[PDB]
C-alpha cells in the first residue's frame, strides 16, 4: 500500500516540481528594463507559491515515511522536489539582482534631469564601474539570465555617450550633421529627459555613428582650439 | 648569420601575421574557384 | 526604518516589518557611531525603502540586542528578521567609509 | 603567351554566349537556330586550337 | 572542367600554405638559401602530411601568373628567379615592403610598375611628414629613400598595418594629429645599404 500510494504522491510531486520551476523561470525571464514595484510584488507573490509547494512537499514526505518499507521511489520523488526548491531559491537571488539593477537605472534618470556637463562625466565613470561590478558578480543560476545581462550591457554604452555630452567637444553644427544621419528629433543639448530619448536610438545599432560623430567633434574641438590659440596671438 | 654577416629576425608576431595572411589568401583563392565552378555547374545543368 | 533602543525594541521593529526585512544595527564600528548611523540610516533608507523596498534598518541604541537575537536564532552585529523571528545573523564593524562593508553586506538570505 | 591569353578571353566570351542563347531560345527554335550551330562549331575549333 | 576544378580547390589549399609561408618569411635570404627553405624542407614535408598540393608547383607559378611576369620584363625586372620571386612578394605583401637594394634594381622597377603618382620621399626631406600625411589621405603610392636603419618614430603608427574604422570613412592616427586614410595606398621603403 506504501508504493501504490507513494507512486501517486511522487507523480503529484514531480508535476508540482515542474510548475515551481516554470514559476521561478518566469520571474527571471521578465526584465523591468524602468519598471518598479510590480516586479517586486511578483517576487513576494512567487514567495507565497513556493511556501505553498514546500507545504505540499512536506505532506508527501510524511505519506512516504508513514508507508515506510524501504521504497527508493519515495526518496527520489523528494530528490525531485528539493530540485524545484533550489531552482526557486535561484529565481529568488535573480529577482534580487533585478531590484539592485532598477536602483542604478533609477539613479541614472535622476542624473538626466540633473544633467550637468561636469556631473555627468563623473557620474558616467562611477556608474560604468558599478555596472561592470554587477555583471561579473552574476553567474550560474537558471537560463534566460543572458536576456538580463544584455540589458545591463546596453546601460553601459549609454554611460559612455553621457561622458561625451559632459566633455562638450561637439557644437550644435556637429550635433546636427550626426542628427541628420541619426534621424533623432532631440539635438546635442535639447532638454533634461533626453537620456530616455537617446535610448530609442539603439546603443549597439547607433554607437558607431555617434562614436564616429563624437570623434569628428574632438578633432574639430582640437582644430578650433589651435585657431583660438592662433586668433589670440594676432589679436 | 653564421655563413654570411646578414642579420634576419623572426618574432611570434611574424608567425601570427602568416596565419592571418594564409587564411585571407586561401578564402580569396577558394572564392575565385567556387565562383568559377558555380558558372560551369549552373551551365551544365542547362546543357543537360 | 524603525529605530530601536533595545533586545525588546530590536525584536519589536522586527515584528512590525513582517512583509519586508528589519535589519537591527546593534552598536557600530566605534568612531562617533550615533551621527554616522542616522546619516547611513537616510542613504540606506533611500537604498532599502525607496530604491529596493526590501528591508528597514533599526540602529539599536547601546544595549545587547545583537547577542539576544543571535541567542534566539540558534543560527557591531546585524540581525535580519522575517516576521519578527531571527532569520539572519552577521557580526563585524566598519570605519567611516563603510560603503565597501555595505557593498560586502549586500546580500545574504 | 599573348595568343594563349587572347584565346582564353574569346572562349570565356563564347561560353557565356551559350548560357544566354540556349536559355533565351525556345526548344522549337533551338533545333534549326543558326547562331547555336555556329557557336558549337567555333567552340569545338577554339578548344583544339 | 568541373572534376579538374574540384581537384583544383583542394590542391589550391595545400598550395596557399606554401605560397603564404614563402611570401611572409622568405625575402631576406639569398638565392641558394631561399631555394633550400621551400624546395628542400617545406615542399617535401607537405607531401608527407598529404596536404593535396598540385604536383610540380614552385612559388613563381603559384603566387603570380605568366601574363604579369611578361609585364615586369617591360619595367626592368630581370628574368633571374630571385627578382621575379622578390617581385611576386612585394605584390602579395601583408606587411609593408622594406627593400634592400644597392645597384637600384628594386627602385627602378617600382617606378616602372607604379608609374603615376609614386612620390619619392627621402627621410631627410624637410616637410616629409606633410608630404606623406597628404599622400596617405589621397595618393597612389610613396617610396621612402635612404631609411638606412632605425625607422623614425612618426612612421611606427603607419608601419602598424592596423587602420582605425571611424564609421564609413577610415582614419589612421599618424603624427600628432590624426588624418583620413583612403584605400589602395602603397608604401614602399627601400634601403641603399
Amino acid at each position: 500500500i506504501i508504493p501504490l500510494q507513494a507512486e501517486e504522491t511522487q507523480n503529484i510531486k514531480r508535476d508540482l516540481d515542474i510548475f515551481m520551476k516554470e514559476v521561478e523561470s518566469f520571474r527571471k525571464e521578465f526584465m523591468q528594463k524602468s519598471m518598479g514595484y510590480e516586479n517586486i510584488n511578483n517576487a513576494y507573490d512567487t514567495i507565497m507559491v513556493y511556501y505553498h509547494k514546500l507545504t505540499a512537499i512536506e505532506g508527501r514526505a510524511l505519506e512516504y515515511n508513514n508507508l515506510e518499507k524501504l521504497f527508493e521511489l519515495q526518496k527520489s520523488n523528494y530528490k525531485q522536489l528539493k530540485d524545484c526548491m533550489n531552482d526557486l531559491k535561484n529565481l529568488k537571488t535573480m529577482w534580487d539582482a533585478i531590484a539592485l539593477i532598477h536602483f542604478q537605472y533609477n539613479d541614472w534618470k535622476t542624473k538626466p534631469w540633473r544633467q550637468i556637463k561636469a556631473d555627468i562625466l563623473l557620474d558616467t565613470n562611477k556608474t560604468l564601474g558599478t555596472q561592470i561590478k554587477n555583471l561579473p558578480k552574476e553567474i550560474r543560476n537558471f537560463k534566460g539570465y543572458n536576456v538580463i545581462v544584455e540589458k545591463v550591457k546596453n546601460m553601459g554604452t549609454v554611460l559612455p555617450l553621457v561622458s561625451a555630452l559632459h566633455s562638450e567637444f561637439m557644437e550644435d553644427r556637429h550635433w546636427s550633421q550626426l542628427k541628420q544621419i541619426t534621424g533623432t528629433v532631440f539635438d546635442h543639448n535639447s532638454l533634461s529627459f533626453y537620456f530616455e530619448d537617446i535610448l530609442a536610438l539603439n546603443l549597439y545599432k547607433y554607437e558607431n555613428t555617434v562614436n564616429e560623430i563624437v570623434d569628428v567633434a574632438q578633432k574639430e574641438a582640437k582644430i578650433e582650439k589651435k585657431l583660438k590659440n592662433i586668433e589670440q596671438w594676432w589679436s | 648569420l653564421k655563413l654570411e654577416r646578414r642579420y634576419n629576425y623572426t618574432t611570434p608576431k611574424s608567425f601570427l601575421e602568416l596565419i592571418d595572411f594564409y587564411k585571407k589568401l586561401l578564402t580569396e583563392k577558394r572564392e575565385t574557384i567556387q565562383r568559377q565552378i558555380q558558372r560551369y555547374e549552373m551551365g551544365l545543368n542547362i546543357l543537360a | 526604518t524603525t529605530t530601536v533602543t533595545s533586545e525588546d525594541h530590536f525584536m519589536t521593529f522586527y515584528n512590525e516589518n513582517n512583509k519586508k526585512l528589519i535589519v537591527v544595527d546593534v552598536y557600530p564600528g566605534w568612531s562617533g557611531p550615533c551621527t554616522a548611523m542616522y546619516p547611513t540610516y537616510n542613504q540606506l533608507m533611500i537604498s532599502i525603502d525607496d530604491f529596493e523596498k526590501r528591508i528597514d534598518i533599526l540602529l539599536l541604541d547601546q544595549d545587547k540586542l545583537v547577542t539576544y537575537k543571535n541567542d534566539k536564532f540558534h543560527a557591531p552585529k546585524f540581525l535580519f528578521i522575517s516576521e519578527g523571528k531571527i532569520i539572519d545573523e552577521v557580526l563585524g564593524t566598519n570605519i567611516p567609509v563603510f560603503i565597501e562593508k555595505v557593498n560586502k553586506y549586500i546580500p545574504l538570505s | 603567351v599573348k595568343k594563349q591569353n587572347e584565346y582564353a578571353v574569346t572562349l570565356d566570351k563564347l561560353e557565356s554566349d551559350l548560357l544566354q542563347s540556349l536559355s533565351e531560345a525556345d526548344p522549337a527554335t533551338i533545333l534549326d537556330n543558326t547562331e547555336l550551330i555556329q557557336n558549337l562549331d567555333k567552340t569545338k575549333k577554339t578548344t583544339i586550337e | 572542367n568541373v572534376k579538374f576544378l574540384k581537384e583544383n580547390i583542394k590542391s589550391m589549399i595545400g598550395d596557399s600554405l606554401l605560397a603564404s609561408a614563402f611570401v611572409s618569411y622568405i625575402g631576406a635570404f639569398s638565392a641558394k638559401l631561399r631555394l633550400e627553405l621551400w624546395k628542400n624542407t617545406w615542399l617535401p614535408d607537405i607531401i608527407e602530411k598529404g596536404i593535396p598540393i598540385t604536383e610540380g608547383i614552385e612559388p613563381l607559378k603559384i603566387l603570380t601568373t605568366e601574363a604579369i611576369k611578361s609585364k615586369w620584363k617591360n619595367e626592368g625586372l630581370p628574368a633571374d628567379p630571385m627578382s621575379l620571386e622578390n617581385a611576386a612578394i612585394i605584390t602579395a605583401c601583408a606587411r609593408w615592403p622594406l627593400i634592400i637594394d644597392p645597384q637600384l634594381q628594386g627602385s627602378t622597377w617600382i617606378r616602372g610598375k607604379q608609374g603615376e603618382n609614386l612620390t619619392t620621399i627621402s627621410l631627410s626631406q624637410p616637410k616629409w611628414l606633410g608630404a606623406l600625411t597628404s599622400s596617405i589621405s589621397s595618393g597612389r603610392a610613396v617610396l621612402i629613400e635612404g631609411i638606412q636603419q632605425e625607422i623614425d618614430a612618426t612612421l611606427d603608427p603607419l608601419l602598424q598595418r592596423a587602420v582605425k574604422k571611424n564609421g564609413n570613412q577610415l582614419q589612421l592616427e599618424i603624427g600628432g594629429d590624426p588624418i583620413d586614410y583612403d584605400p589602395n595606398f602603397k608604401l614602399f621603403l627601400m634601403t641603399k645599404l
